[PDB]
C-alpha cells in the first residue's frame, strides 16, 4: 500500500469500489479518546427506578472519576417505551419513533446531569466536547444522552417500526469512534443469562461469551440491544464489553478497576 | 406498514459528482428543475462528489476512524446543495437544514414547490463501523427519507447511464454491459463497483414503501423528466417492496 | 389595551391525555383537524399526558426541583406535537419550535393551514417556587400565547365533557356535575381538582383578549368543530376580559 | 406518605388534584448548587454607569471567586426602558416587551463577560451550563444574562404591558432553582430606605426587614421588582436575599464574607 | 458579472432613528407598507438607532474594541426588526435571523410577502479596525445584502429628506443644502457627515448588480410607495455600477 | 476630550461625523486576551498535506501550551478552492462563495481538533468561547475555523468573485480584536521571499518588512491574503504578524520562544 494509491483510487472508483476499500482499511487508526471509558446508565434498568438506583450509582460515578476518565450515557426506558407504542398503533414509521425515543434520552440525562453538577461534570452532546471535562481531575466525566442521532434517516428493522438502535447501539458507538478503552453497560441484571432471569426460574450465569455464542445459543436480543452485538463485530477499537448490575453497590467501581463483575461479551 | 407521511412527494437524488462538473452540467439541470417545480412536489438532495474524496485522503492520512470521516463528507454533499439551490432561489428554492427536513418538511413544501437538502443522513460520529469509508453516504440518506416519508419515489441522478455490469469508467469498461433494470438483492449478491452505495441495497431491502428506484443520466436533458413521469429512461432498482 | 398581533388565529390546545389513547382518539380528531383546514387558520398546541406524570416520579424521587421538572414535563408535550403533526404531514402541517412559535408564526400560518407546536411556556428552570409540581403547565402556555397574539380564541381539547364539580373520573364522581358555563374568577375561589391548570385561572385575570374559553371532549368527533364556530358543545370559561 | 402512593396520585389525579400537590410536597429536597452565590449586577444601577462602576465589581469578582463560587447576572437598564417605551406606545403586549428586555440584558453580560474573559470566567446561557466552571478554582464564576426566558409567554402585569418578571426576578429564580446558599443584588444604593434615597431627602436606612414588613411599609415596589418579593415568600431554598451597594469598593466582597452591609430581606 | 439570485426583490431599509420617534412615525409607515405587500416582494431590514449610541457610550467607557461593539449595535437593529415585524404580523410578516436571510430567504418570501431583518451584517468580533466605531452598520449591511441578492432596488428610509451638503440638524444646519442626485465616489471624497454609512460608499464601489439607492424621508407618507416606483422624491444615488 | 463631551456628540450626531468619530478615538483600549496568542495553521499549505505536516504541529501544539495561551485557527485549502471555481462558473456572488469555504475551514478545524482532544484541547467557534480552556494549564489552547462570518455580506473584491476576506484575514481580525500578543500564520514556506519561491528559481528570503515595503516590492498579494496588509496597518493591537514555515519541526515552538524564525511583518 501507500498513500498515493489510496489518494488514486480515492479519486479515480466509487467509493463501493472493492480495491478502494481495502486500500482505506490499511490506514492508520488513531483513536481520539483511548484513556476514556463509556458506561451505559440504563434507562428502564436503572434511572426509572428513582433515588435507590440512581444515587449509588451517582456516589460512584464521583468517586470513580478520580481516577477514571468517563463517558456516561443514558439509556431512555419506559417514556419511550409509551411513546413508541402511541406511535406505532399510529403507524409511524421506525424514523419518527426514533426522534420520540432520543428525547426520553435527553431528560434522563438532565435528571443525572443535575444531581452530578455540584460535582463539576456537565451534560453535553456527546464525545466531541467532552475534551475538557475530560482533561480535568475537577471534572473528568461527562454525561449524555445515548440515543444515536439518526433520526428520521433511523434503518428500521426488518420487521416492525422499533428503532432497532437504541441507546445500547448509540453508546456503543460512540465508544468505538472515539476509540475508548472500555465499554460497560449498567444494567438491573448481574448480567447475562442463559435465559432471561426475570421470567425464568433457573437462568445459568454466564460470566464470559462471544457474539457467535451467544448467537448459537439464542440469545442474540437478551441483555443488548441485537444490533449491537453485530456492531461489536465489526468494530475496531471496541471489541468486548462488559454488562454489570448498577443496582449493587460497587460494581461500576469495581468494574472500573478491572475486576471481572458481571458479563463481558467479545466480538470473538 | 407505516402510513406514507407525505405521499405526493417527489424525492430527486442528484449525484455529488454531477455537480462536481459545474455549469456544463448544472445549468440544463437547474433549466430541467425549473420545468419541473410546476409539475412535481419536489425534494431534491445532493451528493457530495469528489471534495468528500479530499477529505477522506486528509482524514485517512490522520488515521481518524470512520464517524470522524462522515460528518466531513457530509459537509460536501451539503455544500453542492446550497449551490444548487442558489441557482433555483428565483423560482422560490432554498436549502433546508437536516433538522428542517427531518421536522418541518411539510411546511416548506406548502410554502414553495421545491427544497434542497444534503443527501448524507446525520449519522455523523455514530457511523457504523467496519469500512473505513462512511457506509451511509448520499445514495442511502435519500432512499431512507424517501421511504421514511411514503414519498411517491426517488430518482437517482447520475453521471453515467444506470447501472452496469462493470465500471464504465473503470479499467474493465470493455466488458461493461447497461441494466435497464435489476433488484437490489440481485446487486447485493454481486462484488465490484456499483454508482450507488452498497448500504443503499441493504435499506432497500427493510424499505416499507418505495418499490423502485431509477438510476439515470443527469447529463442527458430531459431524462429526469421522463424518470419522475415513470418513463424507463435508466437503470430501474427493484426494491423488493412488493405492490398491492 | 395591546393591538391584536394575529386577530384571525384560531388556537386548539389537545390534551395530552387525549394523545395518550393513541390511534382510537388521535384517528377521528385528526380526520375532523383535516376538515378544520380549509375552514380556520389553527396553532394546535398539545399538552403533555401521562409520560410527564412518571418523569415527575422519577424526578421528585431523586429530589429535583419545580424548575427541573417544568421541562421534562414540556418535553412529553412536544413529543405529542410531533406525533400529531405527523399525522397532518400530507396537509402541509409541521411542528415548530417554542422560537419559532414566538417570533416567526405569522410566516408560517402564511405558507400552511395550521402548525403544531407544543402547549407547555418555555418556564424551564425559571419556572416559579411553591409547588413541587411546575405549575404553568399546557392549558396555561395555551392561552398565554394565545392572548398574547389576540386571536380570536382558545379552544381546550378534553377527555372530558369540560369541568365538573368533582372529578368525575375521581372517588367523588357521583356527585360530579356538569357545567356548562362558568367564570375563571370563581374557578379560582374552589378547592378541588379541575380538568385545567389552576394558573389558566391567573392568567384569565390578567388577560387582554381572550373573553371565553371552551373545554370540549375531543373524544367527542364534531365537538371541536363546532366549538371553534362558538357553538355551546363543552364548559365555557368566562375569562373576565370584558367585549366592547 | 409514601412513593408508592405520590406515584399513585401521580398517574391517578389531575395535576391539580390538592392530595396529588400535597404528596408531592413531600418528596426529598435536592439541591443543584448549594454552595454557590447568585449575584445580579444592576443594569441601571451598575453597568449604565460604564468603567466606574464596573471595574471595581470586575476586580472584586476576580479576588471574589478565588473563595467563592458565583453566578453572576446582568440587568438590562435604560436601553430596556427605552425599547418598552417605544413598544408600549404601538400597543404590543408584555410578551413581545419581554423579548426586547433580554437582547438588553444579553449586551450587558456580553460587555461584562469580556472584562472577565481573560480571568477565566465565561458568559454561559444560566446555571444549567455552570457545572465546569464552578468546579475549578482557576474559574469558579461564570456570567449569565438575568432576564427569564418567558419571552412571549411572559405573564403580563395586572396593568400596562411592562414585563413584571425581569432580571431581579430571573436571577432571583434561578438562586432558588439551583438551591444556591445566597443571592445578592448588587444595586447602586446602600440598601432599603423608608423611601426613594433618590428622590426623598430624609429617608431611613433599613438594614433588615420581612417581606410582608415591606407590603406593610408601602415598599412592595421599591428596590426590588415586586413579584421577586412573592417569589420569595414561596420559594423553598433561598429564603432571605441581600441587597447592596455596587459603587462602594469592597461591598460586594464583604458581603460575601458574611458582613451584612446593605439591607437583608426576609421571606419571614 | 454574477447572476441575479432574487432579481425580483425589493429591499427596504428602516433608519433606527425613524423607529426611535416611536409610534408617530411608525404606525404610518406600518400602514405605507401593509399598502405595499400586494405591489412588491419586500426585504424590510432595520436600522439601530439612538439604543447603539447608548451601547458604545458604555462599551467605549469600558474600553471595548470596536469587534465588541459590533454585535452590541446589531443586537438594536434586531430589536427594530421584531418590533416593526410585530406590526405587521397580522398581514403574514415575521421577523427573520441573520443565517435565515442568507440561506431561506427564497422559501421565506415564496410563503409570505414581505419578511423583516437586521440591517446589520454579522462581522461580530470580526469587524475591521480603525475606526473605534464599527464600520460596517446598517445602510452597508442593508446594500451588502441586497447587491449579493441582485434585488431590483434599495430603498432607504431615513428621518430627512435625503443627503445634504451639511447635517440639516446639525450646528452648520443653515448652509445645509439639499442633495437631488449625487454618486457614490462623489459623496465619498467629501468630508463631513452624511445620513448613511461611509461604508456604504465603499461597498457601492465594488457593488456588481444595485445601480442607485434613493435616500427617502419615511417621515412623509407616500416617499417610499413612490421611491419603489421609481419616482424621484429624495436623493438618488448613484454606484457607479453601470446599465446595460 | 471628556465621556460626557463624547456622549453628547454620540447622542446628536451621525456615527459618520468626523468629531464623532474623533472623540471615541479617545476612548481607553482594553485587550479582552492580552496574553494569547492567534496561530493560523494553514489549509493548503499544511492541513491538506496529511500527517507529515500535521503530527509534528500537533506535538509542537502540546508542548507549545505547557508555557502559550493558544487561539488555533485553522485555513481552507484546496477543497475550497474547488468549491470557489464550481460556484464562480455558475455565476455565483462572492458572499455565496464566502459560506462555502467557511464550511471547508470548519472541517479543517474539526480534523486538527479530534488529533487534540485527548490533550484537552477543544474546538470552538471563536475567541469569544476560549476564556475556559485558556485559564486551565491542562488546556491553555482552543482550535477554531479561521474563516470569518462574514457570508452572504463578504465584501467583493474589486474583481472577481473569490472572497477577499478569508482564513489569514479571518485569524488575523480575531487576534486584532482581542488584543492578543502575537499573531503567527503557520504556512509551508521559510517566510516572504523577493519572489514566489515555488515558481522563481532565485527569490531572496525576507526576515523582516514593513506593509509599505511589500507594496512598493510587488508583494501585496504574496503569502499573505492582501487584505490583510491593510487590516494590519489599521489595526489598534497587533501592529506585526510573524509567517513561519509549520513543515519545519519545532519553528512554531521557536517562534513562540521569541526566536525570528520565518518573516515579521510590521504595520509600519
Ligand atoms: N438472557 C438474559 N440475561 C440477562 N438479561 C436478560 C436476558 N434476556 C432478557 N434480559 C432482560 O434485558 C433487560 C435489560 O434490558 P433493558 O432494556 O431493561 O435495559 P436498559 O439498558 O435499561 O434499556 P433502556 O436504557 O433502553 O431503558 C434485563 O432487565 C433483563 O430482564
Ligand atoms: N457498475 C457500475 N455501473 C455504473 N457506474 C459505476 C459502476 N461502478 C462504478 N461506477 C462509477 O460510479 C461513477 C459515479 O460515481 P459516484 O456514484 O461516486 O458519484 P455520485 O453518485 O455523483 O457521488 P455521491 O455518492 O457523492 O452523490 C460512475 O461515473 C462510474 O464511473
Ligand atoms: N372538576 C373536574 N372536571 C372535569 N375533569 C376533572 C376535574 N377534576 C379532575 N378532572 C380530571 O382531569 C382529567 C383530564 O386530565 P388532565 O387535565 O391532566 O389531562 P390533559 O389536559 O389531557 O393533560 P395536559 O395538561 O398534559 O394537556 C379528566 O379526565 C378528569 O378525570
Ligand atoms: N425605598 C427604596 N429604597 C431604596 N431604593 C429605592 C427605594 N424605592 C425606589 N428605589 C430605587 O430603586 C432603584 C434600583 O432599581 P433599578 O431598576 O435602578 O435597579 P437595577 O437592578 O439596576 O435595574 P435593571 O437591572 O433592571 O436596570 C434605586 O436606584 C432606587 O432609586
Ligand atoms: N449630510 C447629511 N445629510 C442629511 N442628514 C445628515 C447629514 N449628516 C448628518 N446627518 C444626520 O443623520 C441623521 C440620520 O441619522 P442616522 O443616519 O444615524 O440614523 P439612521 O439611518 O436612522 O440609523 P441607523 O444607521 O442605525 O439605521 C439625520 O437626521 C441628520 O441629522
Ligand atoms: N513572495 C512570496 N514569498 C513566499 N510565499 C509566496 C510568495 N508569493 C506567493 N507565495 C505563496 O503563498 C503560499 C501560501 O499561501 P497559501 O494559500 O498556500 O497558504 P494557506 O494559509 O495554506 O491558505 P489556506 O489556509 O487558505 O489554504 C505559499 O505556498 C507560496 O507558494
Ligand atoms: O428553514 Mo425554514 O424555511 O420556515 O423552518
Ligand atoms: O420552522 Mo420554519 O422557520 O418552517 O420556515
Ligand atoms: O425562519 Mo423560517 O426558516 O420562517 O420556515
Ligand atoms: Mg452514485
Ligand atoms: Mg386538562
Ligand atoms: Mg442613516
Amino acid at each position: 500500500n501507500s498513500t498515493a494509491e489510496l489518494e488514486e483510487l480515492l479519486m479515480q472508483r466509487s467509493l463501493t469500489d472493492p480495491q478502494l476499500q481495502a486500500a482505506a482499511a490499511a490506514a492508520a487508526d488513531f483513536r481520539i479518546l483511548p484513556d476514556a471509558t463509556v458506561i451505559k446508565i440504563g434507562g428502564q434498568s436503572v434511572i426509572d427506578r428513582g433515588r435507590a438506583a440512581v444515587y449509588p450509582l451517582v456516589d460512584e460515578i464521583v468517586a470513580a472519576r478520580k481516577n477514571h476518565k468517563l463517558l456516561i450515557g443514558t439509556g431512555a426506558g419506559t417514556r419511550a417505551r409509551h411513546l413508541y407504542s402511541i406511535a406505532a398503533g399510529l403507524g409511524l414509521p421506525a424514523g419518527v419513533l426514533a426522534q420520540l425515543g432520543s428525547s426520553v434520552a435527553d431528560q434522563n440525562a438532565a435528571m443525572l446531569g443535575q444531581l452530578l453538577a455540584k460535582h463539576g461534570i456537565p451534560v453535553v452532546g456527546g464525545a466531541g466536547h467532552s475534551a475538557v471535562p475530560l482533561s480535568l481531575a475537577e471534572v473528568n466525566a461527562v454525561v449524555f444522552s445515548g440515543m444515536p442521532p439518526y433520526k428520521l434517516w433511523m434503518r428500521p428493522a426488518a420487521e416492525g417500526v422499533i428503532p432497532p438502535y437504541r441507546t445500547d447501539a448509540g453508546c456503543f458507538l460512540l465508544a468505538e469512534q472515539f476509540g475508548c478503552k472500555q465499554m460497560i453497560f449498567v444494567k438491573d441484571e448481574d448480567g447475562l443469562y442463559t435465559a432471561n432471569p426475570k421470567t425464568s426460574k433457573d437462568a445459568t450465569f454466564i460470566p464470559r461469551i462471544s457474539v457467535d455464542e451467544m448467537k448459537a445459543k439464542g440469545l442474540h436480543d437478551s441483555i443488548l440491544e441485537f444490533p449491537v452485538l453485530d456492531l461489536l463485530q465489526s468494530a475496531q477499537h471496541v471489541r468486548e464489553v462488559q454488562v454489570v448490575n448498577g443496582l449493587v453497590p460497587g460494581n461500576l467501581t469495581r468494574a472500573l478497576a478491572g475486576e471481572h463483575v458481571g458479563t463481558i461479551i467479545t466480538a470473538s | 406498514r407505516p402510513i406514507r407521511l407525505l405521499p405526493w412527494l417527489q424525492v430527486v437524488k442528484i449525484g455529488g459528482r454531477v455537480m462536481d462538473r459545474g455549469a456544463d452540467a448544472i445549468l440544463p439541470l437547474v433549466e430541467e428543475l425549473r420545468k419541473l417545480l410546476p409539475e412535481h412536489r419536489l425534494l431534491i438532495l445532493t451528493g457530495a462528489g469528489v471534495r468528500a474524496r479530499h477529505v477522506f485522503s486528509v482524514g485517512l492520512d490522520l488515521g481518524l476512524p470512520v464517524g470522524s470521516l462522515a460528518p466531513l463528507a457530509a459537509s460536501e454533499a451539503g455544500q453542492n446543495g446550497h449551490i444548487l439551490a442558489a441557482m433555483l432561489a428565483s423560482e422560490g428554492v432554498s436549502y433546508v437544514e437536516h433538522p428542517t427536513v427531518a421536522d418541518q418538511l411539510a411546511i416548506h413544501l406548502s410554502a414553495t414547490r421545491a427544497v434542497v437538502g444534503s443527501a448524507f443522513p446525520p449519522y455523523h460520529h455514530h457511523e457504523f463501523p467496519g469500512s473505513r469509508i462512511p457506509p451511509h453516504r448520499a445514495d442511502t440518506g435519500a432512499f431512507l427519507l424517501a421511504d421514511a416519508f411514503g414519498a411517491a419515489g426517488l430518482t437517482i441522478v447520475e453521471n453515467v447511464d444506470g447501472i452496469y455490469t462493470a465500471d464504465p469508467n473503470g479499467p474493465d469498461r470493455g466488458q461493461a454491459r447497461f441494466l435497464p433494470e435489476t433488484s437490489a438483492t440481485d446487486l447485493a449478491k454481486s462484488e465490484g463497483p456499483l454508482p450507488v452505495d452498497r448500504a443503499l441495497l441493504d435499506v432497500m431491502a427493510t424499505a416499507r414503501h418505495i418499490e423502485r428506484v431509477q438510476v439515470v443520466n443527469g447529463l442527458v436533458p430531459g431524462r429526469l423528466t421522463a424518470a419522475l413521469r415513470g418513463e424507463h429512461v435508466g437503470t430501474l432498482i427493484r426494491t423488493g417492496v412488493r405492490p398491492a
